[PDB]
RNA sequence: GAGUCGGCAAACAGACUUUGAUCCGGAGAUCUCUGAAUGGGGGAACCCACCUAGGAUAACCUAGGUAUCUUGUACUGAAUCCAUAGGUGCAAGAGGCGAACCAGGGGAACUGAAACAUCUAAGUACCCUGAGGAAAAGAAAUCAACCGAGAUUCCCUUAGUAGUGGCGAGCGAACGGGGAUUAGCCCUUAAGCUAUUUUAGCGGAACGCUCUGGAAAGUGCGGCCAUAGUGGGUGAUAGCCCCGUACGCGAAAGGAUCUUUGAAGUGAAAUCAAGUAGGACGGAGCACGAGAAACUUUGUCUGAACAUGGGGGGACCAUCCUCCAAGGCUAAAUACUACUGACUGACCGAUAGUGAACCAGUACCGUGAGGGAAAGGCGAAAAGAACCCCGGAGAGGGGAGUGAAAUAGACCUGAAACCGUAUGCGUACAAGCAGUGGGAGCCUACUUGUUAGGUGACUGCGUACCUUUUGUAU
RNA sequence: AACCCACUCCCGUUGAAAAGGUAGGGGAUGACUUGUGGAUCGGAGUGAAAGGCUAAUCAAGCUCGGAGAUAGCUGGUUCUC
RNA sequence: AGUUGAGAAGCUUGCUGGAGGUAUCAGAAGUGCGAAUGCUGACAUGAGUAACGACAAUGGGUGUGAAAAACACCCACGCCGAAAGACCAAGGGUUCCUGCGCAACGUUAAUCGACGCAGGGUUAGUCGGUUCCUAAGGCGAGGCUGAAAAGCGUAGUCGA
């Protein structure tokens, strides 16, 4: 049956995306938090 | 700069072969040197792809250390450590034994 | 200064020799689109543009400009007569990021108290805002007792002491000594001033025969170096084979640090103090939980003397002592390490040491924030197996060759559980923690039988180990 | 009848499936079903109300910090005489 | 394998191994495992046992090949036909097509493949986007409000 996930990309870009993170001011932190460990994407 | 450069005329000192009278032909940039007579190998390759041959078993030098041969010195023709003790326009290759400029 | 075209890794094509080719250091030029992203928008790495001066053919290209806020500065001018708001044009600055450090704003709970409301934990975690290479603090309306000491900051004692505390758990000073460091000055505002090292390099001393070995640095036998003898690495253990190790020279050119020096700030450089001191309720900080509670603070309400005054000396009062509040400026001792560079280790040696020696914050797991592995070693050197035979024209083997050694063959050593193949001895009428005491026979070796080893028919006694418990074969 | 839903029996339970299947059932022009896009969030939302749902987790999610929370309670604690 | 001590343990040798080792006596300890429903790799018993994913059926021939129940062609049977057929939207990301292959994968074998290696292959004034305009909703110069972060919102400019 109906499974938790049904994927969209304009969704998932105006929730999650750069300019979304961006943004906001929590959001910002999420950024700098998640490049200084190093991760090869920021943005998923 | 270095003691030992392309033409030169050595010996081999503490090897399969020392005491071989040799002339260099190649260096390489891990101070491995190809001496033009000595140290022989032997490599089974295979016939060549590609409208060439090879046959079977052809010789070829394998390089050796650079701390086993030396500088020889026709003098006393024995080996002979060299040094740069003249520099008055240029560092010249003179021999530590006698202070005569090596050619 | 003679080789070169980065790394994981072959065959092509070529550049310069004795110097500017690789290669290392200084300075410049280019620097696509994203991102504070800043011409307007966006789903980050995309779309649509204007303006100006030039060039270009019904289709464009160069070159700049074009964000908001602060300050200033022109021009401009609403209701409104004047003239402010407002609107344009220009100049200067800021914005973002970064591990810890510092000062402020806001500020928990678990837990202790063998429960728990005061109190602890604790003004700690975390969250914001500033600034600096340090910050803050500082030049007496301070402390001491009738003796005196003269800024602050930091370490060691006074001392776990006086105090404080459901007088419980606990929290905890100062005075005085010892040290580190050694300056004081005054008006942003009456009337202000606020010469060496460093990034590149270069020279750098001293060994010969003899054995064994695949290979000598080792066995022997002698000599030499030394302001450099416990380094690295070379076919095995090297002061004297190779790179290095003690001192000097520096450096076109930049950088920084002390100087002269330039402006300006660094700033040497004048007073002083009104809604101020005090007061009354309400709170904080003082070691100090309304307590005889001094003192500093400020949310509400009030209010002085003019340095013939003032305020301090732990309720309060008289006498003595000691300092000038309501304006400012300051080096040093000090705290820290994301980033370097040397060095050092009674530190680790691939299940350790970083999560990470290996293409690791990767693969993978998540809608996300986030979590997060496993993975080293052939040889001294690829000499990495030409050639033959079986096979699907393969996979895998059997030779042959290389090598000191292929049971070092794409890999040092190579154990245990697990699985096999040979050889010996025992088991198809015999009941159980599978062993132990006696013991026939057979086998293989040694003098040949106690010289020893391996099996064990038969037979007597025999209900594993740990933990909990008054006791467990249980 | 499509379509949405889940009343009964049997099979399945290491399933084909971390909730299905084959037979039968109820609504089917409306207090309907549904596609795309948005809004509401942790002592807080939503709820024709069952303490139901909020990413297979809900009498108060998930994740990272305080934090090696606290445990008069269980389990374990390694060579000889 | 032998041998020596009350014991922890010591000592001498046969083979493999191929470069490091530590009398003696003192120090410094990450100092000794069978057990924690301990942790991470290896291998067992169950056991060559259950299963091999709908009860829409296949049977011959010819071919290729080292080898055909499953591959290709042929002949004949079956099954869906308001889908087991065609096509747009999401979503995916080269799975499409052709040479070469078959170790691994595919619940078996494979000469076959949505699987490996090498090439190839998507043509727009009108079809969908972008460009123009807006709904819910978002952001929002100036502006009010707020310890700080920030909240709300006018002009405006985004959003099918």
């Amino acid at each position: 049956m109906k499974r938790t996930f049904q994927p969209s990309t304009l969704k998932r870009a105006r929730v999650h995306g750069f300019r979304a993170r961006m943004a906001t001011k929590n959001g910002r932190q999420v950024l700098s938090r998640r490049r200084a460990k190093g991760r090869k994407r920021l943005t998923v | 700069m270095q003691k030992i450069r392309r033409d030169d005329e050595v010996i081999v000192i503490a090897g399969k072969d020392k005491g071989k009278r040799g002339k260099v032909l190649k260096v390489l940039a891990d101070d491995r040197l190809v001496v033009g007579g000595v140290n022989l190998i032997k490599r089974h390759t295979k016939p060549n792809p590609m409208l060439g041959q090879q046959g079977g078993i052809v010789e070829k030098e394998a390089p050796l250390h650079v701390s086993n041969v030396a500088i020889f010195n026709t003098e006393t023709s024995k080996a002979d450590r060299v040094g740069f003790k003249v520099e008055d326009g240029k560092k010249i290759r003179v021999f530590k034994s006698t202070q005569k400029p090596v050619q």
